């Protein structure tokens, strides 16, 4: 029954450039937001979990915050590989919801 | 090493079924709930179902209901998720994730496996 | 070379302690956080450090496992060894098991208490000597510390595995299981 | 708590206490054979590292050689032959000393100091080790130095 | 006799143990299936290897035996030290006991179980308390471990006097007090 | 735990410690040697009757005769290892230390022994000398060193 | 002063061991009835022989003091020593304890039981923990052993300060130290 | 265990162990029997000094000041069962190692001492040397023969 809504849904940057993104949801969540990475052709990667925690083999401009209904995914300095479209997922429900994710392209 | 692998893909004819499980090793797999999502690789990730580690609880999503069982064999550290009447629209790979609350490596992911629904 | 008073020379030699297996358990480093007992040539107990838990159990029935009788014994004598030497321990809460199904699943939960006189203090001291040979890469923690020790994972956990030359570090070594056979009654406290 | 498995029975026969280290026992050398007196040290010493593995390895060779194989190599057996083994404590001080940051032996590499128109090396000592590896003979030749001194000191008492 | 070096001549001593019956236990032989323990010249501990039982219904009732305390203590440590010393012991199913009116009776049922069992756990700490008499009383004298076994279905320690006297070998304190060193030894969780 | 407790005042021992009726004295030497060695059976049983000796001298007991005073005596008094090792050599088909009977390697003219040696047993009885020919040797040559030495 | 063969001088070392305090735990004799354990220069234990009960229910709940975790182990660890090193201890209705907010509060009634009982146990332990007092402490201050009594009916050990300084002997770390050495002897099976 | 501890850099006293004013120092003498020796009080407490000493310099301790430390040791460090054997002589009324007190023999013209024996107490109190002059007449030869054979 909560629904997360992400924006803005297309964005674009340049190689190198500070991007942010950001989740929004509806009852709260506490921080148990999670963000994928979605390539083309590849399984989403999950990057960060528990709002801001960073997992395992993601590098370290990767990182995020909140902890109630207000949630961001930040890129400190974006690489070429991470033209994506990212998701962010709640799961304080026992019923996942994902987001409809957001795209940044390369301009 | 905490794993889940999935097995059972394959291609299924528009109102057929297809049986899949998820054998689980290296952990208390009993003592867990599990979760199934599936990824359509054209839209972003999606969650099928959820099931209680004794069976008590079973949810499904709401675009899915009728057409899915799922259950576990705490015997054998199966998962197993029936799936019936399937429509094109589940067309996805579907994965095994145990997701634990307060664990410091929260998702334990599967490689999954294709279910191709099809005429 | 290295000709002392111009009439000898300093010479070494290292021990293949490898053959020492037939009578005694082994301890060895891989990576950074797993590391072995390894018994005879067949079997042995992995120690992992990790973030992952296996057992949300909280139920630890050795005495069931005992009536059952169908652990491997020299790994269930180890295991004893190992839980034994904690020292303060008293925090039974924070360890599970799931001795069934004939094998031997152990979780120490290192977080249950996250200060010095925490559980996982006990464990990890249990654990550097255990492994000792590598188990300072593993604990991550500078040196002069002991008397304080934490770490950077959640569980240290014990699982019965089979024989492979699960060496990368070290060198299997018998001295840490050794050195913990006169520490098991030590820093026990009452009932 | 001293040891008293004294490297066990008639192991000292052909070259007299010609205690040898075999193939299987040594990383590289196919064999290294120490004299009458790395043994007599051996026995009668309560300190050094290198003679609590020469009992470890004996009794070793005497538990498979004797006895019946016992069902999946039982521990049982070692628990009760450690402490006439091994010194319980050198570990322990080697423990703490690890625990301190200061030099230890791990029981890996140990030296000898080898005579070059003879033989009759010194019993061999542990090389320490310190911060993740091998100490330089820049800070063992203080001991290698005197272990060098007592085997002239040795030889002029023989005489 | 025999004179090394035509100089020196061997000549025996044989120590008279016994006199060391006062301050310690100790440990006698006499004929394969019995062995004794002996406390000063007032009490012992009789040691049987038989095929028959004696009692029956595995409630070994120690906190009974500790609060009635009408056991002679110098015996009690003793029976205590047999069985902490039992290694890898996880059967108590394996033994019954009666402490009523003290009249200990400890009957440990080899019968229970082939290597490295609670029934071999038994013989293996018998074999050091009875030391002196071990060697033909559980037939595999040496060349084994951890798979021995005899003939024998139990081994009931009872409650007895000290005038039963030695046949097979000289009475030695030597069992007991090797067994006073590791009694903590091998022993599981639980 | 070492051996520390040491030999009380030349040691005689009592002829009513002895399986032969008459007593036998041992000099100075002997006593050194118990206060130095590590490993010797014979050293270790001498300090288990001085412990008795004293025991009995200076106290009383009710009845139980001090069990529980053993129980903690006796790592100051013997080396539980040498039981150890003897123990090993016996599960193991070796030749092993019984306590109970001693070499006591004299000297025809000085009127000198070494520290008693433990007589080995195996197979259920005593050694014949011939298998421990050796070490008869070596002692009855050490105690030639110790007198040159002099 | 004296010399010996007319060369050798005797002078005597006295050693301070309260520079010990920290790393070990250090036994003080104050006034007979009353000794004391400091660890550094923070906390302490006192002991005190006494004729009067400062509590009274039998219930030491261990349990409950572990799960809190109130309590400085510093101290829990040398209580735990010295009541597992109490030879022959079989009546757990003879001790009573308090552990509510930590504040630890042990008490032994050796009014409970004349030789080799737990009374005459507790004195034991005692007398090794407080080596350099229990000599006049206990009255049979020597010759002899398992048959000592004191005129006091209580042991009662508390949570205190470190600041109660020693008056008939020096500290020493040597009480602790023995008795860690053996702490599993003298245990009945239960 | 026996001693494993190797005494660290001659060895000296220093003033803040000693309860008498001004610290005393040692040759190699004492040191090296304090290796070889396991039945001797003074180098007993000498090791526990050395522990202390590491122990202070280069571990911090959450106020506990690390018990659980000496707990295990305490076994490299002291030999127990010199700490058993003086309470046994204690038990029965024999006199005993109080390791508080000791003899220090000196040498008025070499500057040498023996190792330091312990003085024994017994009935609450310190023993005079009369009663173990045998003991003081015994090391002043030992020392002799010492420097004999170092000639
Ligand atoms: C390891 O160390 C032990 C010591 O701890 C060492 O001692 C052995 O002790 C046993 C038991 O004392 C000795 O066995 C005795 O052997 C003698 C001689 O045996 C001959 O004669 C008998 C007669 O039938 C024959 O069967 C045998 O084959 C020999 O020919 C026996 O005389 C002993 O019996 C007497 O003493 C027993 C114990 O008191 C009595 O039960 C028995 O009735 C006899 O007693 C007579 O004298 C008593 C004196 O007090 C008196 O009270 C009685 O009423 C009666 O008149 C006994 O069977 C064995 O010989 C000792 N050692 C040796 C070989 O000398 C172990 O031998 C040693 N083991 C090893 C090798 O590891
Ligand atoms: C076994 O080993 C121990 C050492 O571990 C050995 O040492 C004995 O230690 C005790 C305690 O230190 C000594 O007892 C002291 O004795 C001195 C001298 O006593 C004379 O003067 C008093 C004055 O009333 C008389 O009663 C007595 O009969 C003598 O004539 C006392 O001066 C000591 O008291 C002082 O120190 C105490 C501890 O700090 C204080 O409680 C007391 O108030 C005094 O303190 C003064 O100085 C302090 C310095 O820091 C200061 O802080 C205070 O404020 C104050 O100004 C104490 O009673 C004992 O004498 C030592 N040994 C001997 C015999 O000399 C044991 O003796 C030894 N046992 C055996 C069996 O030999
Ligand atoms: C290893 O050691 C660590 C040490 O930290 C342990 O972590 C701790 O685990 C406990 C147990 O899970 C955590 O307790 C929670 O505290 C929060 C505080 O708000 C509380 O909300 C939570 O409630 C949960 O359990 C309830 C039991 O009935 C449920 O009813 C409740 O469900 C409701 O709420 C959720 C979302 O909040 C909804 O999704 C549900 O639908 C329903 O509405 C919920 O499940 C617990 O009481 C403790 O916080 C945690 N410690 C830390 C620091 O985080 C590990 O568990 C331990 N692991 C092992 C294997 O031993
Ligand atoms: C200590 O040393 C041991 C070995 O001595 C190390 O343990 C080994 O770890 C290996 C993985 O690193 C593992 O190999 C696996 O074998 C199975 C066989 O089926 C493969 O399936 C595995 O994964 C493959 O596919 C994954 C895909 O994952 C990614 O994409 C999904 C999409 O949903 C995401 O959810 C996921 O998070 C990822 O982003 C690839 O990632 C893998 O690279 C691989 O292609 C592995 O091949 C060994 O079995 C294992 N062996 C043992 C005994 O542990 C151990 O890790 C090391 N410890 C340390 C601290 O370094
Ligand atoms: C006491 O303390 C010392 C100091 O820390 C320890 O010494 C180390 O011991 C280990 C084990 O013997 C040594 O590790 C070995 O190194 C060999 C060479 O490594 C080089 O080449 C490889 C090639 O892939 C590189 O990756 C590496 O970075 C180096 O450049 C390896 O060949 C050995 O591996 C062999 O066995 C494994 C088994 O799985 C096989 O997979 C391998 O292919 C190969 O056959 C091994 O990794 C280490 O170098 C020593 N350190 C130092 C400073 O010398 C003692 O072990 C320790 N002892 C005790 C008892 O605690
Ligand atoms: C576990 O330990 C055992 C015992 O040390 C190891 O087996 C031993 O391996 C050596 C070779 O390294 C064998 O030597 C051979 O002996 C025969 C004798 O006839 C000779 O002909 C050969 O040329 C060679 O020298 C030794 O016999 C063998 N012993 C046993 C009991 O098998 C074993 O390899 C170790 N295993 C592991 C996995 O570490
Ligand atoms: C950790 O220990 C467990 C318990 O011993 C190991 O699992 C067990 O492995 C044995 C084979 O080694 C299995 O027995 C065999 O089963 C097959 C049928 O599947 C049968 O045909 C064979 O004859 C034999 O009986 C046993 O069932 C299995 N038990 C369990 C609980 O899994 C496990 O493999 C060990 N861990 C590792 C890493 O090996
Ligand atoms: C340890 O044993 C307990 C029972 O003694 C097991 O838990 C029981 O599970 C049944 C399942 O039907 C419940 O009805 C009982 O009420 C549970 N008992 C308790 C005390 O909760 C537990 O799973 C066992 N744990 C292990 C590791 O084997
Ligand atoms: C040791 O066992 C013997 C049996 O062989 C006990 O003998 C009698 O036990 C009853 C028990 O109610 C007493 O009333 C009798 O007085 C005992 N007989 C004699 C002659 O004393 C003996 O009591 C047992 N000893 C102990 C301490 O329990
Ligand atoms: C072996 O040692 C014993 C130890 O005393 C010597 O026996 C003594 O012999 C003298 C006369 O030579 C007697 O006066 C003593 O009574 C004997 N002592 C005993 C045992 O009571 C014996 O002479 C020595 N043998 C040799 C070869 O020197
Ligand atoms: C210490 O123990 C004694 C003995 O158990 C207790 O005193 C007994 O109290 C009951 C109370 O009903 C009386 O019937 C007994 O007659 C008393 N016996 C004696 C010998 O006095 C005493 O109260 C206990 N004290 C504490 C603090 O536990
Ligand atoms: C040690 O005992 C003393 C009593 O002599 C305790 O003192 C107070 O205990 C209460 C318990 O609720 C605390 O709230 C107070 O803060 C304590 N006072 C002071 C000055 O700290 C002391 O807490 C006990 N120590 C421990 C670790 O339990
Ligand atoms: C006993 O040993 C001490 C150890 O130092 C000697 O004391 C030193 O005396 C010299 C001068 O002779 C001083 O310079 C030092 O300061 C003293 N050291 C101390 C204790 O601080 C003492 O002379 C020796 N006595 C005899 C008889 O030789
Ligand atoms: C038996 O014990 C009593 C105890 O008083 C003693 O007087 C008697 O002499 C002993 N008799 C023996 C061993 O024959
Ligand atoms: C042991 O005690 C139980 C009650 O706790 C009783 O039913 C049983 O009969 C007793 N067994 C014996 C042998 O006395
Ligand atoms: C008491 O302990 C504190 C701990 O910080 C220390 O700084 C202080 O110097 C100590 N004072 C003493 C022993 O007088
Ligand atoms: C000990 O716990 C029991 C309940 O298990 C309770 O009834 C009793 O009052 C408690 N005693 C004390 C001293 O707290």
């Amino acid at each position: 029954e909560i629904v997360l809504t992400q924006s803005p849904s297309t964005l674009s940057a340049s190689v190198g450039d500070r991007v942010t993104i950001t989740c929004r949801a509806s009852q709260s969540i506490n921080n148990w937001l999670a963000w994928y990475q979605e390539k083309p052709g590849k399984a989403p990667k999950l990057l960060i979990n528990k709002a801001s925690s960073l997992e395992s083999g993601v590098p370290s401009r990767f990182s995020g915050s909140g902890s109630g209904t207000e949630f961001t995914l930040t890129i400190t300095s974006l690489q070429p590989d991470d033209f994506a479209t990212y998701y962010c997922q709640q799961y304080n429900s026992n019923s996942w919801t994902f987001g409809q994710g957001t795209k940044v392209d390369m301009k | 090493e905490v794993q889940l692998v999935e097995s059972g893909g394959g291609l299924v004819r528009p109102g057929g079924s297809l049986r899949l499980s998820c054998a689980a090793s290296g952990f208390s797999f009993s003592s867990y709930s599990m979760h199934w999502v599936r990824h359509v690789p054209g839209k972003g990730l999606v969650w099928v179902s959820y099931i209680n580690s004794d069976g008590s609880t079973k949810i499904y999503a709401d675009s899915v209901k009728g057409r899915f069982s799922i259950s576990r064999d705490n015997a054998k550290n199966k998962l197993y998720l029936q799936m019936d009447s399937l429509r094109v629209e589940d067309t996805a790979v579907y994965s095994c994730v145990r997701l634990v609350h307060y664990d410091w490596s929260p998702f334990v992911w599967g490689q999954g496996t294709l279910v191709t629904v099809s005429s | 070379t290295s000709l002392y008073k111009g009439v000898y020379e300093l010479q070494t030699l290292e021990l293949n302690m490898e053959t020492l297996n037939m009578t005694m358990p082994l301890s060895c480093t891989k990576n950074n956080s797993h590391h072995y007992i390894m018994v005879g040539n067949e079997t042995g107990l992995e120690l992992t450090l990790t973030n992952t838990s296996i057992i949300n159990h909280k139920f630890c029935n050795l005495s069931d496992a005992h009536k059952k009788n169908l652990y491997d014994h020299a790994l269930m004598s180890i295991i004893s060894t190992f839980h034994l030497s904690i020292p303060n321990f008293n925090q039974y809460e924070a360890m599970s098991c799931d001795f069934n199904g004939g094998k031997i699943s152990v979780q120490y939960n290192l977080s249950h208490s996250y200060h010095c006189g925490t559980v996982a203090n006990g464990v990890l001291q249990t654990f550097m000597r255990m492994a000792w040979g590598g188990s300072y890469i593993a604990l991550d923690s500078g040196c002069g510390n002991w008397d304080c020790i934490m770490t950077s994972y959640q569980y240290l956990i014990i699982q019965n595995t089979t024989w492979e030359d699960h060496c990368q570090f070290s060198r299997p070594s018998p001295i840490g299981y050794l050195g913990l056979l006169s520490q098991r009654t030590r820093d026990i406290y009452i009932s | 708590g001293t040891f008293t498995w004294t490297l066990s029975d008639s192991e000292g026969k052909d070259t007299p206490g010609g205690y040898c280290l075999t193939r299987w026992m040594l990383i590289e050398a196919e064999l290294k054979c120490f004299g009458n007196t790395a043994v007599a040290k051996c026995n009668e010493k309560h300190d050094e590292e290198f003679c609590d593995m020469l009992r470890l390895f004996d009794f070793n060779k005497q538990a498979i050689q004797r006895l019946k194989a016992p069902a999946q190599m039982s521990i049982q057996l070692i628990n009760k032959a450690v402490n006439a083994l091994i010194n319980d404590q050198l570990i322990m001080k080697n423990h703490l000393r690890d625990i301190m940051c200061i030099p230890y032996c791990n029981y890996s590499k140990y030296w000898y100091l080898n005579h070059t128109t003879t033989g009759r090396t010194s019993l061999p000592k542990c090389w320490l080790v310190s911060n993740g590896s091998y100490l330089n003979e820049t800070h063992f030749s203080d001991d290698i130095e005197q272990q060098a001194d007592n085997m002239i000191t040795e030889m002029l008492q023989k005489e």
